RNA sequence: UGGAAUGCGAGUGCCUAGUGGGCCACUUUUGGUAAGCAGAACUGGCGCUGCGGGAUGAACCGAACGCCGGGUUAAGGCGCC
RNA sequence: GCCGUCGCUGGCAGUCGGCAGAGCGAGAAAGAGAGUGGCGCGGACGCUACGCCGCGACGAGUAGGAGGGCCGCUGCGGUGAGCCUUGAAGCCUAGGGCGCGGGCCCGGGUGGAGCCGCCGCAGGUGCAGAUCUUGGUGGUAGUAGCAAAUAUUCAAACGAG
């Protein structure tokens, strides 16, 4: 909406909001990211620190799907199965343990951050973390691996 | 092309337009800078301050029961002074009634 | 037989003349409509002595008598007969002004209605 | 000139990009062409599966 | 003339909500009435929060409302919020709660009602307890927005853990000079 | 008995234009014989600012401005203009 | 005295009426509270609450910023049972007025067919300058000038000349 913009109140003022002494010239600093090392060093150091230089090893033909591994935390682990599986395992008495298959939900690694409810589980996953496995033993449960 | 080189003329007034404010004095100042070995022993002191808790209550509740045998052992002119009492909305209610009845 | 207002207060106006534009006299391209002069060396916007004046907000009219014609009535543009009943409960404080386009055949049956309704019309002999 | 704080963004607009602009104003006029030829095909192959 | 300074004459508080919806502009009418006609500094805070923008009244989580209503003493009270009550899927038990908020997500209405709690509105609250007696005012985390991580001391400055604005984060995105003690320096 | 006086609501967070040629004055002050010169310090101004006075006037004295009625002043004045 | 801004994060839903009882300005934290025993059918205004009302203090301003425009231009969706050959747009006007203003409304004239008010939507939307662009017109001015190469005169004819 031009009728809402700022150039509708700027009709009649000579410099059009841009200065009488210092005009609105075209490129009074160079174009783009120019002068990153010479006259814009205070800004490229106060706001983009580490922007200049090399570090580390290159990797030519990187393919972003060999290193695919989406993780799910223990806090929302019990959210992968329905509710009538966690409460069915609550009401359960024969000690049966529901099998939570994670790679079926779309995660490979299981990280252990949250608390767990006191009931057994059988977590099928591709990769496990040490703490994610200890929080499962400490509640009683098995960490199955699936290639 | 000689230009003015340096001045401080308006500076003492720009400084005061937004005031010169002393820093924010908070209680519990940070412990950065203190010497390592001392702050390592202060951390070992905090890490074990709980170790003497069940012995700390045994004394706090002790001196708090003793607080019982502590405390339960001890346990300008007449004119404008009478007018400043008649003219009290609550304290003067009856000196005022004694006057209201006065005209009957 | 004038249709008097409810109350006719005293109307006082802090200024009567228009606010002419700077240098609207030396030139013909500069109309009399006001334009705030924004030039650097201008003598009018520095409020020099004896120069043209500027429309401050101080010149505002008394709110009690603002928009009030010299007949003690405010006004209302009337485009047809139906727009009078809107004004028939404001009779003694507002007046009617039949539009410029309403032909005389309608303006006659508009002044007729406002006559029955005792509403005052500012241009009742307009077209005929 | 950069402002106070922001991104170092590289716009890829240093070629004559206004010449090679591709507008999709014929997208609704080609969805109907595809659907029309898809039912001309589903009428050319009479009982054979429409998907192929 | 007087030698005062008008730098701060215009207090910048919100006199009214910026939204134009009429189910909020009626709540604000009822609560502006309660605010001026009662001597309870509760209604005044509810009104002052009904003005606030969508970024100043953030969402609440069901779990944070659990742990803020489990604090000893405040039992059988109504948890008032001015923002929205989002769900918190990482909590398994839900008690019964009397609640009053502007929004309750369609997967937290389920949990709360299956638990057995009530979900009032601000008009229901204003009719239940006008002066707001028996209530618990809450408000979600304000520094939760990712925006507050770029604010503070600018990056590239001794001990300023402020997040920079970068297109992407990776090996070769601002990791070379003002970060390595090797290449140049670090802060 | 909130531990001197007087005064006054404060604290905090983002986003941000314009600016980055200055000049004058009291006092101190460096180069220069000096300059309506070059260069600094403190405060106030002009710039960005009208008004009464100084005949006139960027900077001097008084005094800072919404539009009006009455009254009284500042600095300057009161043979005539 | 009037206009406006700021502040009081001020006051007003109590217009609670023969189902009535008309109050919360007053120096002093809190009820014109309940129960428990010793004729005449009457009463202004208000309140688009984005509204209305009351109090004080304040009012300069370039560069710059922000807000409010029932200021203005052109088209779009709605809406004015809108206006108009009994005269629309446009233009002119020693006529009447409104608004601090941007601007606007009436009257008279000319004109001859379309045009506007409101709520939203959109923008190639407001000019005094840019040695601006195109077109039109002035003072200069009935002025400069109509001066290189010797030279014209008389009578007659045609012809309004
Ligand atoms: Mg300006
Ligand atoms: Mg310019
Ligand atoms: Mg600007
Ligand atoms: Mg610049
Ligand atoms: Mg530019
Ligand atoms: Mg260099
Ligand atoms: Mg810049
Ligand atoms: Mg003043
Ligand atoms: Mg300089
Ligand atoms: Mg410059
Ligand atoms: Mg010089
Ligand atoms: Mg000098
Ligand atoms: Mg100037
Ligand atoms: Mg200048
Ligand atoms: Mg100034
Ligand atoms: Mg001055
Ligand atoms: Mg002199
Ligand atoms: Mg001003
Ligand atoms: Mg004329
Ligand atoms: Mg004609
Ligand atoms: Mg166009
Ligand atoms: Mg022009
Ligand atoms: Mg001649
Ligand atoms: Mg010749």
């Amino acid at each position: 909406p031009s009728r809402l913009r700022k150039t509708r109140k700027l009709r009649g003022h000579v410099s059009h909001g841009h200065g009488r002494i210092g005009k609105h010239r075209k490129h009074p600093g160079g174009r783009g990211n120019a002068g990153g090392m010479h006259h814009h060093r205070i800004n490229f150091d106060k706001y983009h620190p580490g922007y200049f230089g090399k570090v580390g090893m290159r990797h030519y033909h990187l393919k972003r799907n060999q290193s695919f591994c989406p993780t799910v935390n223990l806090d929302k682990l019990w959210t992968l199965v329905s509710e009538q599986t966690r409460v069915n395992a609550a009401k359960n008495k024969t000690g049966a343990a529901p099998i939570i298959d994670v790679v079926r939900s779309g995660y490979y690694k299981v990280l252990g951050k949250g608390k767990l409810p006191k009931q057994p589980v059988i977590v099928k996953a591709k990769f496990f973390s040490r703490r994610a496995e200890e929080k499962i033993k400490g509640v009683g449960g098995a960490c199955v691996l699936v290639a | 092309a000689k230009s003015k080189n340096h001045t401080t003329h308006n500076q003492s007034r720009k400084w005061h337009r937004n005031g010169i404010k002393k820093p924010r004095s908070q209680r519990y100042e940070s412990l950065k800078g203190v010497d390592p070995k001392f702050l390592r022993n202060m951390r070992f002191a905090k890490k074990h301050n709980k170790k003497g808790l069940k012995k700390m209550q045994a004394n706090n509740a002790k001196a708090m029961a003793a607080r019982a045998e502590a405390i339960k052992a001890l346990v300008v002119s007449r004119k404008l002074h009478r007018l400043a009492y008649i003219a009290h909305p609550k304290l003067g209610r009856r000196a005022r009634a004694r006057i209201a009845r006065g005209l009957r | 037989a004038a249709l008097r207002p409810l109350v006719k207060p005293k109307i006082v106006k802090k200024r009567t003349k228009k606010f002419i534009r700077h240098q609207s006299d030396r030139y013909v391209k500069i109309k009399r409509n006001w334009r705030k002069p924004r030039g650097i060396d201008n003598r009018v916007r520095r409020r020099f002595k004896g120069q043209i004046l500027m429309p401050n907000i101080g010149y505002g009219s008394n709110k009690k008598t603002k928009h009030m014609l010299p007949s003690g009535f405010r006004k209302f543009l009337v485009h047809n007969v139906k727009e009078l009943e809107v004004l028939l409960m404001c009779n003694k404080s507002y007046c009617a002004e039949i539009a410029h386009n309403v032909s005389s055949k309608n303006r006659k049956a508009i002044v007729e209605r406002a006559a029955q309704l005792a509403i005052r019309v500012t241009n009742p002999n307009a077209r005929l | 000139a950069p402002s106070r704080n922001g991104m170092i963004l590289k716009p890829h607009f240093h070629k004559d990009w206004q010449r090679r602009v591709a507008t999709w104003f014929n997208q609704p006029a080609r969805k109907i062409r595809r659907r029309k030829a898809r039912q001309a095909r589903a009428r050319r192959i009479a009982p054979r599966p429409a998907a192929g | 003339g007087v030698d005062i300074r008008h730098n701060k004459d215009r207090k910048v508080r919100r006199k009214e909500p910026k939204s134009q919806d009429i189910y909020l502009r009626l709540l604000v009418k009822l609560y502006r009435f309660l605010a001026r006609r009662t001597n309870s500094t509760f209604n005044q805070v509810v009104l002052k929060r009904l003005f606030m923008s969508r970024t100043n009244r953030p969402p609440l989580s069901l779990s944070r409302m659990i742990r803020k209503m489990k604090l000893p003493g405040r039992e059988n009270k109504t948890a008032v919020v001015v923002g929205t009550v989002t769900d918190d899927v990482r909590v398994q038990e839900v008690p019964k709660l009397k609640v009053c908020a502007l929004r309750v997500t369609s997967r937290a209405r389920s949990r709360i009602l299956k638990a057995g709690g009530k979900i009032l509105t601000f008009d229901q609250l204003a009719l239940d307890s006008p002066k707001g007696r028996g209530t618990v005012l809450l408000s979600g985390p304000r520094k939760g927005r990712e925006v507050y991580r770029h604010f503070g001391k600018a990056p590239g400055t001794p001990h300023s853990h402020t997040k920079p604005y970068v297109r992407s984060k990776g090996r070769k995105f601002e990791r070379a000079r003002g970060r390595r003690a090797s290449r140049g320096y670090k802060n």
